[PDB]
């Protein structure tokens, strides 16, 4: 049928427009945005704390600084590095040489279906053990805060402060699982899938949002400082968006042609 | 609505199960118009 | 008194896709209003129904095709109808479809002529259901479903591929060429040579767009491929 | 017959913030009445809305500021607007705010002149939204939001810092000077020098108070810092 | 408050013939109609009541 | 119907418990007829 | 009221769940008045 | 001992409320019990012989 594509708006047609025929029945509605995104998926894998921690310093950190790495996980589909927001995803193709290796993460499915510009939704978290018959706990604090770092002495046994606080802490039995849901607590109204502004008024890095996440999570062993074991331990984190919404179209990744 | 199968009973209150926006004081519609 | 009950064999299991909620932890939160943002998307079909540019090989890829001047009986260009085929790879229809397993409805194709206003010509578009061998001449093409499009004032012309299948729903990827994945070919034929006045550039170019139809539908989500990050 | 049921993946978990109760052990107790105690507090905002004294450095801290006699164009005193700043540290507004994460509404400042009744003068108060560099002269100060206050019979004068923010709610601590934590500066300018009769003490003093506004609000509790015990 | 209950001796048991259903995983699916196929069988007696040939020994 | 003992309560919705056929727009009867 | 999510069902009686004071026989109001 | 949070938000003079208690083990696979007696009493200190 004759038409002009330069106008931008083109009306969708059917088989009957130019030939003899008829339209098909609806079928099913599995493409609904709310129904599509309510499925759990892996996000990151982190270690388990066995003592009081030292939060990593900002990125301009030079050598020789003492801190703990790979113990904290951010809750956000965007790329991150060293437990802090980033802009470019990383990958170590040559595990050799000096220097500490930076943790990295990303939400492959979310960015494979990230066809829009802005997003908002609640979020449900779950954790799972990767070691046989392990006892652990999980802690959390909201966006725009920091982790207290010190300990107290009870009966000559040091006890880290992160045991107590008015922000959720949860315990699981031998081989159990931890589950709960969180609200949308960032100051911004919506989470930007892609951004092009600056946060600070000067010396800022363009395109790096400040508070595009839900919070922060970590795991620890409920024992005093006197029982620091000899082997490292790991856990896995699962997230699941709930009651999602989208606001403005965009484009999808570039599938390279061999 | 959504990937939610229950249709009969809700235990917790709405304001505790979900987040809400505080007040201030069918077929798919198209995107992009020409006039 | 206590209510006596017996848990089933399925207890303490963690199922990712389970259709139910869980226990809250930090409720009673109130959030800013979002009335000010326009253009809320309710279904991804709204985006699947927007035309986009396809790709071809210039031997190293371009969206358009250059009309030659030589005379031959082979089709000017022909590609199969299979959403996993490279030509549809980067278009929205294909990109979204690769995340599901089945589809219905009618696909849509659009063309636009971007040559000098002084040119004149005609083209033939045909769609051939599956056969032992694909068409290779105008005489064969005429018999299948086809239409004639002539250059005039208006620049674009739309074509609809009917949904003719032996079964409801069809696979969105072709591990093997069963009748449920591949559905024939599409080919374009130059009916008459182009006429141009003296002192004009030769070899005009033609452009392609691909989009979903009115009665298009998807179903049965599936996990996605992360190879793009490399 | 037994009701068949299947427990979820989240069982035997201990969650501190869970919104529900537990099983009693020693019920049926009755307690004395408490009708005789007046002044029940229902919300901590009732206490957040009471003015209190700020602090400054005399170089080793005092709540007031001494008006000099020299003449210069710099502001008499200027401090940032950030609830984590030391000046607000001991005031109730800051002390309570340090236990939460977000806030809204308008902050309020109050002054009182405690000099001899025979003195006369005028002062200029200004509030500068964020910029590359903070104001440093009266000409610049006049342009921002400001007001003129003159010594008279009444002793005190109140000032309100409007809530002008790029987003609803703002952070209550400044790990880094993003636009969501810092919100400009406040500065005081001596418009005219003070006039005193002979045989009177020089260098009068001025006093500050800080309190929450009418539409102030807090949100999202957080755990507190125990360093005070040391 | 939590409802107090005591599970019976028969818990976590897997019984093949149990007359009850289980939890879904991938619901909300819609299938093609099957109105076009004639001759639906409702009970196997319909087939048991059809004569057939017996057998004997020719030795 | 079938090998299903419950007759009083159903938790999940029908469209999530079972599959359905999308629309389009006693004694045993015998098989095989003669006329 | 309070950090309590349930709004439909209570199992134990009030006098066993809570303590009570035995008998004898909106916007926030301000504290401190001047006249 | 002390209640750091309570005294960090102790902005008043008098207080009253019920109280819910919980206990947790700090050793792997431990069996224990918990006892309690009200305000203004004392703990009995002796034992009995059974078998
Ligand atoms: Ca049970």
């Amino acid at each position: 049928s004759t038409d002009n594509a330069e106008t931008g708006v083109i009306e969708a047609g059917n088989t009957d427009t130019d030939f003899s025929g008829e339209l098909a029945a609806p079928g099913s509605n599995h493409t609904n945005v709310k129904f599509l995104f309510d499925r759990s998926r892996l996000l990151n894998v982190i270690k388990v704390l066995e003592k009081d921690a030292v939060f990593p310093r900002p990125f301009p950190t030079q050598e020789g600084a003492q801190q703990d790495d790979g113990y904290f996980c951010l809750l956000t589909p965007r790329p991150t590095v060293a437990s802090r927001p980033a802009t470019r995803f990383g990958l170590y193709a040559n595990p050799s040489g000096s220097g500490v290796l930076a943790n990295t993460s990303l939400d492959f499915n979310f960015y494979s279906l990230a066809c829009f510009t802005y997003f908002r939704s609640d979020l449900e978290v779950t954790v799972v053990s990767l070691e046989p018959d392990l006892e652990f706990a999980v802690g959390w604090f909201p966006s725009g805060s920091e982790y207290q770092a010190s300990s107290f002495v009870y009966d000559q046994l040091h006890v880290p402060f992160h045991f107590t606080g008015r922000t959720p802490r949860a315990f699981a039995s031998k081989g159990g699982k931890v589950s709960f849901v969180l609200p949308w607590n960032s100051v911004s109204s919506v989470l930007p899938v892609r951004w092009g502004g600056a946060s600070k008024l000067s010396s800022a890095t363009r395109g790096l949002p400040a508070h595009a996440d839900w919070g922060t999570i970590y795991a620890f062993v409920p024992r005093p400082n006197e029982k620091k074991s000899t082997a490292v331990k790991h856990v896995a984190v699962y997230i699941r968006y709930k009651n999602a919404r989208a606001w403005c179209p965009s484009m999808l990744p570039f599938r390279s042609y061999k | 609505r959504g990937n939610n199968g229950n249709m009969t009973f809700n235990y917790y209150a709405n304001t505790y199960q979900n987040s809400v926006d505080f007040s201030t004081s069918g077929i798919l519609n198209p995107l992009g118009y020409l006039k | 008194g206590p209510i006596p009950t017996a848990p089933r064999e399925n207890s303490l299991m963690f199922l990712s896709t389970l259709p139910d909620d869980t226990v809250p932890a930090y409720g009673n939160v109130r959030t800013p209003p979002v009335n000010y943002l326009p253009g809320e998307i309710t279904d991804l079909l709204q985006l699947a129904r927007i035309p986009t540019l396809m790709a071809f090989e210039r031997v190293t890829y371009v969206p358009y095709v250059a009309v030659p001047t030589q005379f031959d009986d082979r089709p000017l260009i022909s590609f199969p109808i299979t959403l996993s085929d490279p030509v549809y790879q980067n278009t929205l229809v294909g990109a979204i479809s690769s995340n599901f397993a089945n589809y219905r409805g009618c696909i849509q194709i659009t063309l636009t002529f971007c040559g000098p206003m002084m040119a004149r010509g005609k083209f033939l578009l045909s769609y051939s259901p599956p056969n032992g061998t694909q068409p290779q001449t105008l005489s064969e093409a005429m018999q299948c479903t086809y239409s004639i499009w002539d250059i005039g004032l208006n620049s674009s012309w739309t074509f609809v591929v009917p949904y003719i299948s032996p079964s409801d729903y069809r696979e969105t990827r072709a591990i093997t060429n069963s009748v449920y994945s591949a559905d024939g070919w599409f080919s374009l034929h130059k009916l008459t040579k182009i006429t141009l006045p003296p002192d004009c550039p030769q070899s005009p170019c033609i452009l392609f767009f691909a989009s979903a139809g009115e009665d298009y539908t998807l179903r049965l989500p599936v996990d996605c491929n992360p190879s793009y990050v490399f």
